[PDB]
């Protein structure tokens, strides 16, 4: 029957209380329907973004980070690239769109989508073995080991986009994390008068839905 | 096959990526402030043809300053004061099947770009100057009166990989060769002076460098065709008593 | 761990947080008239963290609220005039002048020993949304200031200590908290990837995209 | 659930709160219906007012400021007067009824009405070219230039009042402003026994509606 | 910029603003009985800005409200007697007399450390509206005072410090805020164009109508 109860005479710095209007008897300029209204920060993370898969120790320029190299000369069993899915701590995905949104939260889980698009000559053909390792599993060390697991044989000739929806993507705050590896299966074959190099670009998204809980400040830009 | 578009000039071509799902439209679809829609402005104002060489970095054109010297549109910018317009941009390149390369055609609304030297000012002739494709450069820029122009940060400090938020279309030479981006009018004021404010900046960024094999054409010509659609202006005549 | 769903990622409860933005001190008696009162143009480009959050959108429309925490050290009750000059108002240039006596400047009078002073400034602007980024010039000759418009301008808060004929030799310290309310945002924009060098420019120095690892095949 | 919340124990000097009555049990003298009740300050500004168009550098008396001179002798292409429409900063309209109301606000826009009444002999005849320049446009430098724009040929013989409703009147806080100019077209023609001078008076109003937003003190009378 | 409409130009919210009108000091102990209390005839012809606004109407009918901000400097709690003598009441001529003890004078008793004292005086007058301008004489012989009538008269506020047998040697400073409420106005009148020279007369010295420019044809 009182409002002088303990804990109700303070500034709690997260008040939802209403407060006096500084200047009433002032008309605001009514809102205009501007294109592209945003309702969640999750909409931002559901937009595909070029991830820098290549980011070798000695990197001459910063625009070769988005290019995974593929060449004519290279053995039939050789590894193209390796990734560790952990889009919040792994260096590859750290500064992508998906990475930035995630780092403002302390708990998150869901699925992500990885599209691999071959950007190269229109006359090249070959096959690859995009292989996926479950969270607990070790990355395969040979193409033969990789093939036993979950694998998609991506034909560069008949397709040029391979979309992989990956589940069990969680915060994990070494670590249990999935792995996506890719292996030569046939090598790149070209006819006369065609370059001897091509590249593969990679994209990442936040798939159908993700859930983020509890705000936190970014550990990027320092105060 | 070929859906020949006619307006007052013809452009033969053969997806449309709408800016945000909003088509250009008159402000009248919503005395003191009368308006004067000019319906003769639209037509394909084809810009100059840049050469995509092997050692190139990227290009940008400020709008609506690119069309400041282009016909009727150019004239109206001088005459009239307040005006609003939307644009249909067709970026087409022509290349064989022995050429390999990738481009990111992106329309960036309101891009403020920092100076090359931190804490210095630069002239308006360093961003736009009629119809010119200003060139991004590799590494830093140390010329004081220039824009920063470092490709990897896109000259805005945002990281070049993340430009995919904005309405963008990828021209992968392997398959397609055309990009149509229909940009609507986006501003916080109904209509604005077309000299003061550069509404959006079109950037074409090669993500994979051109490799042309041997004894083939050493450049791929990229042509930009802009048609201003649904352009409205302000009345120049007095109201009734 | 389990899945479920979210609703902590909505724009309103993302950008709507109380955060310190300014802290200053003043002494009622000294030889510098500058230090006898506090001036503070309202802007949200001083706290680096707060800035980065808001700059992920191009247009923003919000009505803020400002809470002040004032403390004082050396006898009787002390009162504070917490005036708000709105855009295009008269600004005091010295302590005690007619600009303090202006009746079109909303001024709180708060005395110590009571719950903090607060007021909620509405959406002032003749535009239809504040614009974080502006890619233009102040004049159409294009020789003026770059990247500055006057439609995103907000007023100044001037704080002074209400005193008698002869002030005490007290000194006070103010802290200002700032919180958007009923936020709406239009046009999203990529996050910053460089360290800010100016509080008004977008100037930066180039920086590498991401950290490096030993080999493409090597992942641990 | 409290009223001891932060920001509710202060004098905000713009309170809309109700307060105790100093002396209740007192009967007030009931209101009388006095002629001419006012409901807006905008009603004041919608009353026509004589503007002082003429206000030359060397002005002998203060009652010749309301008279624009027109004479028999003067070339056929000569300028009568010039105005710059900006009824809040231009010296002409600064102290008129419309000017005074406007200076108590910081944002305003709408249309104004300018009536030009020839006060002169009942036997004079002639023509004038009241020309209007849009906001962006430069004032014409010759009668020929003026005639190309928007112009009204005001016949002094058949009319003696020319009413011009002008749009795009805004605050503009050099400046983009319209211009109203007037030019000789025929000169003044009179029969014997008639003066060789006449004058034109000018009026200004706030037309159908104006809108004013945000109070401000006048920069006229100093404290 | 865009058009829209207004409702900030209505008479009620034009003239209805809180504005300082009087500031004075007093010392409880000294050799001058004049300075041991504060007197203040209520009128709205002291603040020049406020005056100019109200004088754009001839008749006005309103009930005001008066808020006081009192501060004090040199130990225990201090109380203030904020008495209101209405027209034709007894006025104190010295601190402590029967005029302070009059029970027909509404008197607030406010002690420091609490939210400001306030009361709302109603529409006093036997007329049907206060008249700013009066064009007449006090008597019909027409030899009396000019431009003065008694029907626009308002009372006096007398402030004193409630003290014991022997006062402290404290000193206080008062500030008075004044705000019309439920204003109605009848007959509009042209704005002032001269600087005021008296606080009760309409006296002026002639001044030029408007500023001059080089030539009638010259406009820049």
């Amino acid at each position: 029957p009182t409002m002088n109860t303990p804990g109700s005479t303070q500034f709690l710095t997260s008040d939802d209380f209403q407060s006096p209007c500084a200047l009433p008897q002032f008309d605001v300029t009514p809102s205009m329907n501007i294109p592209g209204e945003v309702k969640n920060l999750m909409e931002i993370a559901e937009v595909d973004s070029v991830v820098p898969v290549n980011n070798v120790q000695d990197t001459t320029d910063q625009m070769e980070m988005f290019r995974i190299p593929v060449t004519i000369n290279a053995p039939l069993q050789q590894q193209v690239f390796g990734l560790r899915l952990q889009p919040g701590l792994d260096s590859v995905f750290k500064h992508t769109l998906l990475g930035e949104i995630l780092n403002y939260y302390a708990h998150w889980s869901g699925s992500m989508k990885l599209t691999f698009v071959f950007c190269g000559s229109a006359m090249a053909t070959g096959k690859f073995l995009i292989a996926y390792s479950p969270p607990g599993a070790n990355p395969p060390k040979t193409r033969k080991d990789a093939m036993l697991g979950t694998h998609i044989i991506w034909d560069i000739g008949l397709q040029s986009s391979c979309v992989l929806c990956v589940p069990w993507i969680s915060q994990t705050h070494y670590t249990s994390a999935g792995y996506v590896t890719c292996w030569y299966q046939t090598g790149m074959i070209v006819p006369p008068g065609t370059p001897n190099s091509s590249s593969i670009m990679c994209f990442a998204s936040a798939c159908n839905d993700f859930s983020v809980r509890m705000l936190r400040d970014t550990p990027f830009i320092s105060q | 096959r070929s859906i020949t578009l006619g307006n007052s000039t013809i452009t033969t071509q053969e997806n449309v990526v709408v800016g945000y799902g909003r088509w250009p439209t008159y402000l009248r679809d919503d005395e003191d402030q009368p308006t004067q829609p000019d319906v003769a402005t639209c037509r394909f104002y084809t810009l100059d043809s840049i050469k995509w060489e092997k050692g190139s970095v990227g290009w940008w054109w400020k709008f609506p300053e690119a069309l400041s010297d282009m016909g009727l549109f150019g004239q109206n910018m001088q005459y009239h004061y307040l005006g609003r317009a939307g644009y249909t941009i067709h970026v087409q390149c022509n290349a064989s099947k022995f050429h390999q390369g990738c481009l990111l055609v992106v329309c960036v609304p309101e891009a403020e770009m920092g100076g090359a030297v931190v804490g210095q000012a630069f002239s308006a002739t360093a961003m736009a100057n009629g119809d010119k494709a200003y060139e991004f450069t590799s590494a830093t820029q140390s010329d004081q009166t220039k824009v920063q122009t470092a490709i990897h940060n896109a000259g805005m400090g945002v990281g070049v990989g993340n430009l995919t938020i904005y309405p963008h279309q990828w021209i992968n030479l392997r398959t397609n060769n055309s990009a149509t981006i229909v940009m609507p009018y986006i501003n916080s004021v109904p209509m604005d002076n077309m000299f003061r404010h550069y509404n959006f900046t079109l950037m074409v960024i090669p993500f994979v460098k051109l490799d042309y094999a041997d004894t083939a054409s050493t450049y791929v010509p990229i042509t930009v065709t802009v048609a201003p659609m649904c352009a409205e202006y302000n009345g120049l005549r007095l109201a009734q008593a | 761990k389990n899945y479920h769903s979210r609703s902590e990622s909505t724009v309103e409860n993302f950008l709507g947080r109380s955060a310190c933005v300014y802290m200053e001190e003043y002494k009622t008696t000294d030889n510098d008239v500058n230090k006898k009162f506090v001036a503070w143009p309202i802007n949200t480009k001083q706290m680096v963290q707060m800035r980065r959050k808001l700059e992920m959108f191009t247009y923003l429309r919000f009505d803020m609220e400002v809470t002040f925490v004032i403390t004082s050290r050396q006898m009787p009750v002390l009162t504070h005039q917490i005036m708000y000059v709105p855009p295009g108002g008269p600004i005091p240039a010295k302590v005690d002048d007619y600009a303090w006596q202006t009746s079109t400047n909303p001024s709180i009078f708060w005395t110590e020993g009571n719950a903090p002073a607060r007021m909620s400034i509405p959406f002032i602007s003749i535009g239809n949304a504040y614009s974080n980024f502006y890619d233009g010039w102040s004049n159409f000759d294009q020789r003026g200031s770059y990247g500055y418009n006057t439609l995103n301008n907000l007023g100044h808060i001037y704080v002074r200590h209400v005193s008698g004929s002869s002030p005490h030799p007290i000194t006070s310290t103010i802290r200002v908290y700032f919180k958007p309310k009923h936020t709406r945002a239009w046009v999203p924009r990529p996050p910053r990837l460089c360290q800010y060098k100016k509080a008004f420019s977008v100037d930066f120095t180039p920086t590498p995209i991401t950290d490096t690892r030993k080999d493409i095949n090597t992942v641990t």
